[PDB]
């Protein structure tokens, strides 16, 4: 059988081998964070952090963004891919292709194998929001019958100087996305709210505080404290 | 073999109203959440609304929040839209469109460019 | 014209449908009432194969039933000793996000591809005794869904693009182009004499595609939602496909229509995976449920279940002397079975 | 418009190609898989069980 | 009827120890998943001084209370060296997981990083090591037993000494690390409820701020009802009042947790899937 114990030997050789480099990948691969980046072609996705692949690190966390660019406008495969994701962040310009981007939203949100992923929600170009209801025709009411009977959550930090307008309006945008996640989060997956400017650097901690609060949930959540 | 035909459509006066019609073969109907869709001319397709399987569960865009009317019948397997008080925004071919698995919440592709399981849709012009 | 040449559309596909009823003796369930049940198959878990950080996404056998190779959606691509359970390789990607793989019937090659829309192969016997990719075959314009080898030189793939194609490797040209799916095309199989093959795609249709003249033969559309899975009965006559709308189906080839439909009200899952074993006797499919089940071909009973996985069942096989079937799944591990 | 003519034509094409062929008769085509299954089943490890002495995978 | 009674106790909560600690290893033995997660590790460490507290400690002491005098002879010591190390055992793997639940929590991306196979197995080891070292020397070189049958009188300065070392510390750390979870617990809380009231708000939470109570209320109410009667008595005991058929009662609380331990610890739905496979159950 020596034969055979040669070959034997020569497989076993291999897989030692072989086992060692997946043990130095395994550790790359969980210090790792991949996150999927999604919004329509208005949403300003490519300059939220300062296949397409965007590496960064905050405080020693290895972030790992990736935007599937190059692909057909039904995704319902394709997206499946991402079951496993650490964060989906959603990009939306806040403008009407609003209504489309609540439709996406929803059904990112709803999917099967997206039921375990959270949500960072990126309401960006609020600085075009703010202009386009400090001046303009309050279209939004025309778009959303519902802007007439809201109005802002008690809870709502406005910026230094921004008028009660653009409150109402960020703080209403904001809301429906949060309607969408609530109605069916099951505590199993959660919705981060931000707003943002295509001149905010501040998304890169924004986006490592969510993942604290993700994977703390998630902690929270497998010693039944959620 | 999935599919669905789209009924009623045409020219009608603004501030009017309308019924379209589909009908469906090839799928055991009550299983699917069920869709309308639309394109205005020389513009993207757009959702109108949903109806979920059992019917219990509906959505509209804000543009057709009680204007429209959706509904179901899951013995004669057709879906329908019962319009009221129509604008000359309007305007679209409407498509008859179906999720793409049975038992299921999410819809993603029913307003895809190409999507294999959406009718021929009907014309309306909202003009005098 | 365009309403002229849909109700034309329209007038032959009431026409090939009334061709296929002119065709329809009798369902095969009541063809094979004489014939004895297989009763409970038991198969159990002969190995677990384990060393996927991600989701195994994709499976091939070797013709030597001995070798087979799995992929995973962290970057990697390995390929077992299923008899001693060894590594033999453990090739990295570019991508991570593989959504296929295949191995040459040879064994000199593997093949593998996804959301980078590339099919990227693999040389197993290079003279420098190391494995790297031979060629990329980029030119698809959506995720590479599966691929499968005739042989070292030629592969034919499937793609998110809606199209399949044919590639010569040594060229790193499309040979031809399949392209009347309306929706993703997601899975292939080759026929035994292979001088045909067949694709479904997030349409209700499959087609049976002629390799050498470019075209399909014949569009079969009685699914109801995407077909996700696909292949050939072993004389080449008939295949087995899985969809999102639950069902398995059998159609034949020569009579241009189903022959059975697998089910029960109890399973509300999307097939993922499909494969008969060696005498066509049993067809084995794998669910989002996170199980397969074993389904009498010439009857539609469950024959019996495979259930090993803690996630989905994303692939299945079976060896090409019929001796186990494989079984890959969204934990990280393949399963063995016989 | 014409990119949308050519589309439907492209499928009265294929659909006039395919509509042509011969079809087997469906009883002639379930007797043969029927036949193909009990000419193998007495090879099909899978649908046969085997002996420890045979499997590899014993 | 109370020797009756006392003997029916002691053998359906000694049987009660063992299944429960059992299915526990029992089920990290079969199912590759249970064994896979680092935090698992603790559980089984858990559960193994448990199963010692089971195997090599309850069973003596319930012979000798059932016959009312000890019957073993020369195996006292050794007894003595098992229930002190089993007890510490499971003291301070109660500790260990409430350390590795609070750096979870606390800091979850370092936790990722640092809790390595190595990290639990150091942890794990200290434990084990520390009640193996607090029990057999203190024991083999007789400075447990009294300043002048298995009486089990105690020396003051190894009564409070070991009583601080295996309980009093572990218990400052389960406190402290508990009240953190609960701040962090009740700052997501928060943040959760302000976002699903938003969403209420423009549609015109105390049920899961609750959950985390009642479990913490469990995990350290527990502990502390078997434990800290036994450890206040082991320092009052040597320092000295309480009557021994009284104090007796008191050692059955502390080694009740044995038993208690699965419910509180190895309860995730993974488990209790692993428990009814296994058992055949559902
Ligand atoms: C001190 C001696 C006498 C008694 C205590 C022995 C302890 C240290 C032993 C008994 C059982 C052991 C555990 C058994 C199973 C597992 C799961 C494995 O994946 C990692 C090791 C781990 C977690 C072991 C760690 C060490 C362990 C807890
Ligand atoms: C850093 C860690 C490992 C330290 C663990 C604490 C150990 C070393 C402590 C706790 C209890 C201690 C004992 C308590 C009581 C006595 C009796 C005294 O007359 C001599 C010292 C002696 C025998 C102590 C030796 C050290 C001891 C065993
Ligand atoms: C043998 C074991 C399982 C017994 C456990 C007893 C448990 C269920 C008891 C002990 C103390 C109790 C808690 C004491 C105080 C409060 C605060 C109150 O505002 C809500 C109920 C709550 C949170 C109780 C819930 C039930 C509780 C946790
Ligand atoms: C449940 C209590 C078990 N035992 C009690 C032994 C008995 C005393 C009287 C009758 S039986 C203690 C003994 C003291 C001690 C200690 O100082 C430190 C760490 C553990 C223990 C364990």
């Amino acid at each position: 059988t020596e034969d055979q114990r040669n070959e034997e030997k020569a497989q076993r050789e291999a897989n030692k081998m072989i086992e060692k480099q997946l043990q130095k990948d395994k550790q790359v691969y969980r210090a790792t964070h991949r996150l999927l980046l999604l919004g329509a072609d208005n949403s300003g996705k490519s300059t939220i952090v300062k296949i397409f692949e965007t590496k960064f690190q905050v405080d020693k966390v290895n972030f790992h963004m990736f935007d599937v660019g190059a692909q057909r406008d039904e995704r319902r495969k394709w997206i499946q891919c991402f079951n496993d994701v650490t964060a989906i962040i959603f990009v939306v310009d806040s403008s009407n292709r609003l209504q489309e981007a609540l439709n996406d939203f929803k059904s990112i949100w709803n999917n099967r194998w997206l039921r375990t992923i959270s949500v960072i929600l990126f309401l960006n170009k609020q600085d075009l929001l703010a202009e386009k209801v400090l001046a303009g025709k309050s279209k939004i009411e025309d778009y959303f019958p519902e802007f007439a009977r809201y109005t802002t959550p008690e809870d709502a930090t406005p910026e230094p100087g921004e008028d009660p307008r653009v409150t109402r309006a960020k703080y209403f945008i904001r809301d429906e996305f949060l309607r969408i996640s609530t109605a069916s989060g099951d505590g199993r997956h959660y919705c981060y709210p931000h707003f943002t400017c295509s001149v905010d650097t501040e998304n890169a901690r924004r986006i490592f505080n969510d993942c604290r609060d993700i994977i703390q949930r998630m902690h929270l959540r497998q010693y039944e404290l959620l | 073999q999935v599919q669905l035909q789209e009924s009623g459509g045409g020219l009608v006066q603004p501030g009017g109203s309308l019924r379209l019609s589909c009908a469906a073969s090839g799928f055991t109907f009550s299983n699917y959440k069920m869709n309308w869709v639309r394109q205005a001319p020389g513009k993207g397709l757009e959702w109108v609304s949903d109806i979920s399987q059992s019917g219990a569960s509906i959505s509209y865009t804000g543009s057709v929040k009680g204007r429209f009317t959706i509904s179901r019948d899951n013995a004669k397997n057709t879906l329908y839209l019962q319009m009221n008080s129509l604008k000359p925004e309007d305007t679209a071919v409407y498509y008859c469109a179906r999720c793409p698995a049975p038992f299921t919440r999410d819809c993603f592709d029913v307003t895809s460019t190409t999507y294999a399981y959406r009718g021929q849709g009907t014309q309306v012009t909202v003009s005098s | 014209e365009l309403d002229q040449l849909r109700q034309e559309a329209e007038q032959l596909k009431n026409q090939i449908r009334d061709a296929r009823k002119a065709c329809a003796d009798a369902t095969l369930s009541q063809i094979t009432n004489n014939i004895d049940p297989v009763g409970r198959i038991q198969m159990r878990t002969r190995r677990t194969l384990r060393g996927h950080l991600a989701k195994i996404y994709a499976m091939h056998w070797g013709t030597d039933s001995r070798l087979l190779v799995s992929a995973s959606q962290d970057g990697k691509l390995i390929i077992w000793d299923s008899y001693t359970t060894n590594k033999v390789h453990a090739i990295p990607l570019r991508s991570s996000w593989v959504m296929t793989c295949a191995y040459a019937p040879s064994g000199n090659y593997v093949a593998c591809g996804g959301l980078d829309n590339i099919c990227s192969i693999y040389n197993l016997k290079t003279r420098e005794g190391n494995v790297r990719v031979s060629r990329e075959l980029a030119g698809h314009t959506g995720y590479l869904s599966c691929c499968r080898f005739l042989d070292d030189n030629q592969i034919v793939t499937s793609s998110g693009d809606t199209t399949c194609a044919l590639w010569d490797i040594e060229t790193g040209q499309q040979t031809t182009t399949f392209t009347g799916h309306t929706g993703d095309v997601m899975s292939l199989s080759l026929a035994p004499d292979t001088r045909l093959f067949v694709s479904g795609a997030c349409d209700a249709s499959a087609k049976l595609w002629d390799v050498r003249e470019g075209m399909c033969r014949q569009t079969f559309t009685g699914h109801e939602s995407d077909i996700n899975a696909i292949c050939f009965f072993p004389n080449g006559n008939a295949f087995a496909t899985g969809s999102d709308d639950a069902t398995c189906r059998l159609f034949d080839l020569r009579a241009d229509q189903e022959l059975m439909t697998y089910s029960h009200d109890n399973i509300i899952c999307g097939i993922t995976s499909v494969s008969f074993s060696k005498s066509g006797r049993l067809l084995l499919a794998g669910y989002d449920d996170f199980n397969c089940n074993v389904w009498d071909a010439l009857k539609a009973d469950r024959a019996g279940v495979l259930a090993g996985h803690d996630n989905r069942v994303s692939c299945l096989g079976v060896t090409d002397d019929g001796m186990a079937v494989a079984t890959g799944s969204w934990d990280s591990f393949l399963k063995i079975w016989n | 418009n014409t990119a949308s003519i050519a589309q439907a034509r492209k499928l009265v094409e294929q659909l006039k190609m395919e509509a042509n062929i011969d079809r087997i008769k469906v009883s002639k085509a379930a007797a043969d898989l029927m036949a193909y299954c009990e000419a193998h089943a007495k090879e099909d490890p899978l649908l046969t069980p085997v002996p420890a002495s045979e499997n590899p995978f014993r | 009827s109370v020797r009756i009674l006392t003997a029916c106790f002691l053998s359906l909560l000694i049987l009660s120890t063992l299944l429960g600690n059992t299915l526990v290893c029992a089920a990290v033995i079969r199912f590759r998943h249970l064994r896979s997660k680092v935090t698992n590790f603790f559980v089984i460490s858990l559960a193994v001084s448990d199963l010692l507290v089971a195997v090599l400690v309850m069973p003596w002491k319930a012979v000798a209370e059932i016959a009312g005098f000890w019957p073993f002879g020369s195996f006292c010591n050794i007894w003595v060296a098992f229930d002190i190390m089993c007890s510490t055992a499971s003291i301070l793997n109660l500790c260990v997981i409430s350390v590795d639940r609070y750096w979870a929590i606390s800091s979850p991306f370092r936790y990722e990083r640092k809790m390595t196979p190595k990290a639990a197995f150091i942890l794990i080891s200290v434990a084990w090591t520390l009640s193996v070292l607090i029990s057999f020397i203190p024991v083999q070189l007789s400075w447990h037993k009294a300043k002048p049958n298995c009486d089990s009188s105690l020396s003051r300065t190894y009564a409070i000494s070991s009583s601080v070392i295996s309980f009093y510390i572990p218990v400052a750390i389960m406190i402290v690390t508990y009240t953190r979870i609960y701040r962090i617990a009740q700052k997501q809380i928060r943040r959760i409820a302000a976002l699903e009231r938003a969403a209420v708000h423009a549609k015109n939470s105390f049920k899961r701020e609750t959950k985390v109570l009642k479990t913490l209320s469990v995990i350290m109410g527990v502990f502390v009802c078997c434990w800290l009667p036994f450890f206040i008595l082991n320092c009052i005991l040597p320092f000295c009042c309480i009557d021994s058929n009284t104090f007796d009662v008191f050692v059955w609380f502390g080694w009740a947790n044995s038993s208690l331990n699965p419910i509180i610890y190895a309860f995730n739905a993974d488990f209790r899937k692993a428990f009814s496979t296994l058992l055949g159950c559902y």
